[PDB]
């Protein structure tokens, strides 16, 4: 058995993957994840996956610091490399999913004009984080550590203006009867690096 | 586009006072209202954000206040380092526009400058101009009213002034105020005279010379 | 730790093009928005516009578009403002700043960019003398115009660097030749005057200009 290297943590908007090394020769996985609190607990048990959703442990405090191990395990018609006793594992770096999780690319779910202006909705995405009992939106999750960003410019011309919101919802000013395009994007003020989502996918009404 | 009217563009303080500078927006802007201090010839810095937010290490001496268009900057137990000028910044929304600034300057007792006019020296008048020049030696507060006349006509376009900051000493100004004029226009006029205006005097005071006399 | 490096002064003729740039280390500017705000000899803050070097999104005050393109090289880690056909009202310090999102947190030195047709030009110093040595006061102001040099700065100091206290060097006018000018002035006792002899030291490197000049009544 190869000891498992390589432990790597994929996170968007909450779901999160324990990714690992290497595709298995002969033997199987057992993942375990603990609330840094020690007591561990095997979450994918004996798989030949290099990968293990952790989301349902993760989810339960994303502001807690989590640490994984992967348990590498003979299989099939084999030896042992051993004596059956000790089997090889990794620890994965730390993770606290607040500061961490990639912030999702966000989606406009409409344009609408209100007064004089052209109120731009964007989609509070829910995540598969709950409070109570509710599934939580990336709003409810940040509150006001979130931003987000509005590109937009008429095509003809292409210049340029931008607007921001800690709600979900932008009011700005467009010139009537000019074809314009929009794009947002998402942001956490707090943050020093991977602070920023990709942008949303550019919408010309 | 937002216009933001800040105020007042002048205040004078005292160390230990409280003062407060105004920033009133020309919409709803949200919050998206921050604060910046900036000193002569330094980099402006980041003081409050979301109109209530101490930055990183700011002293807790500042502090902001507001929502919708009218929003406020605070300054208690005014220090040394506070004298300065203070700038708001709407940057919710593109085109981002900041307040006009406002300098807080020391507050110190009245005094009168002491007033000196020059003539131009032979040497210039030689290459066909003449600079006359009326100075106003450490007063306070700034507000200064400097008119040039020229046989008694009052002058207008042709002069500058210039200003010292205030003096670290004594918390005094000190202003200059030049007269321009071709060595032509120059020798057409005989009274050269610099009236001073400020609350440390009692009655506007003059310094003159008369050309070629000197 | 986060800072942002600013180009160096730059003197441009009017109608040309310049092009500064800020040099941003200790983060990278993907993570941000980068701005350039102006600030006019004695005059408030300006926005000029800004970047987005995740997707090159560049906006730009409508007072600016036309002659401002702000773009950002991602890796050199280096933002750039280049203005065209520069004018007078472009002389100004610039500054690179960061925007967080909430607020401009982090800001260059600042550039200096010089808009000017004027040729490098030492000053010509006279003396500023009253009238009359006379005075019944027990204290008499002498001095020094600097006048007609290009570029800033000059210096001045008195008796060579023995005279400091009293002194007033004012900040330089730009007369509308297009040349600056600026007073020192000093104040001594009365009774020093036609014994001790006061002259100004005028320095001007752009021009190698070095000018000690003798003022009396």
């Amino acid at each position: 058995t190869v000891a498992a290297y390589n432990l790597t943590w994929k996170s968007t908007n909450f779901k999160t993957i324990l990714e690992w090394e290497p595709k298995p020769v002969n033997q199987v996985y057992t993942v375990q994840i603990s609330t840094k609190s020690g007591d561990w607990k095997s979450k994918c048990f004996y798989t030949t996956d290099t990968e293990c959703d952790l989301t349902d442990e993760i989810v339960k405090d994303v502001k807690q610091t989590y640490l994984a191990r992967v348990f590498s395990y003979p299989a099939g018609n084999v030896e042992s490399t051993g004596s059956a006793g000790e089997p090889l594992y990794e620890n994965s770096p730390e993770f606290t999913p607040y500061l961490e999780t990639n912030l999702g690319q966000p989606t406009i779910q409409s344009f609408e004009q209100v007064g004089t202006k052209v109120n731009v909705t964007v989609e509070d995405e829910r995540t598969l984080v709950r409070r109570n009992n509710t599934f939580l939106s990336l709003r409810d999750v940040f509150g006001k550590d979130l931003i987000y960003t509005l590109y937009y410019w008429k095509s003809s011309s292409s210049g340029k203006k931008t607007a921001k919101t800690n709600t979900n919802e932008f009011l700005i000013d467009v010139d009537k009867g000019e074809n314009y395009c929009f794009s947002v994007q998402a942001v956490i003020p707090s943050r020093t690096v991977n602070r920023k989502s990709t942008d949303s996918p550019v919408e010309c009404m | 586009d937002i216009q933001m009217t800040q105020s007042p563009s002048s205040l004078s303080a005292s160390v230990g006072d409280r003062v407060t500078i105004t920033c009133k927006a020309s919409q709803d802007i949200k919050s998206f209202l921050s604060w910046y201090q900036q000193k002569p010839e330094k980099a402006p810095k980041s003081l409050i954000y979301y109109a209530t937010s101490l930055a990183d290490g700011v002293p807790s001496r500042f502090s902001g206040s507001g929502s919708g268009t009218d929003y406020t900057l605070t300054i208690s137990s005014l220090q040394p380092e506070d004298f300065a000028t203070y700038y708001c910044l709407q940057h919710g929304e593109s085109p981002y526009t900041f307040g006009g600034g406002t300098k807080v300057e020391i507050k110190r007792t009245v005094a009168a400058p002491s007033v000196f006019i020059f003539p131009p020296s032979d040497e210039q008048l030689k290459s066909g101009t003449a600079s006359v020049v009326c100075l106003l030696n450490n007063f306070y507060p700034r507000e200064a009213k400097v008119q040039w006349k020229v046989d008694n006509a009052l002058q207008s376009g042709n002069s500058q002034e210039s200003v010292t900051e205030q003096d670290s000493k004594d918390s005094t100004y000190s202003l200059s105020s030049t007269l321009t004029l071709s060595k032509a226009d120059y020798e057409k006029h005989k009274v050269y005279a610099c009236e001073v205006t400020h609350q440390g005097l009692s009655s506007p005071v003059t310094k003159s010379f008369n050309r070629g006399e000197c | 730790q986060v800072q942002l490096l600013e180009s160096g002064a730059v003197l441009a003729r009017p109608g040309t093009s310049v092009k500064i740039s800020c040099k941003a280390s200790g983060f990278n500017i993907k993570d941000y928005y980068m701005h350039w705000v102006k600030q006019r000899p004695g005059q408030g803050l300006e926005w000029i516009g800004g970047n987005d070097p995740a997707n090159g999104h560049s906006m730009y005050d409508p007072k600016f578009q036309g002659r401002v393109t702000i773009t950002a090289d991602t890796s050199t880690s280096t933002v750039f403002m280049e203005l065209s056909s520069l004018r007078s009202e472009d002389t100004a310090v610039y500054y690179c700043a960061r925007d967080s999102g909430y607020a401009m947190d982090y800001w260059g030195q600042g550039t200096l960019v010089t808009v000017s047709s004027a040729s490098t030009k030492g000053p010509s110093v006279f003396p500023l003398a009253p009238c009359s040595r006379s005075t019944s006061e027990s204290t008499a102001a002498l001095g020094c115009l600097v006048k007609d040099y290009f570029p800033e700065p000059v210096t001045v100091s008195w008796n060579s660097g023995a005279l400091t206290s009293g002194v007033h060097t004012f900040p330089a006018v730009l007369q509308s030749s297009g040349l600056y000018s600026l007073s020192s002035v000093v104040t001594v006792p009365s009774s020093s005057l036609g014994t001790k002899t006061y002259t100004c030291n005028v320095d001007h490197k752009p021009s190698n200009t070095k000018v000690d000049k003798r003022v009396e009544s």
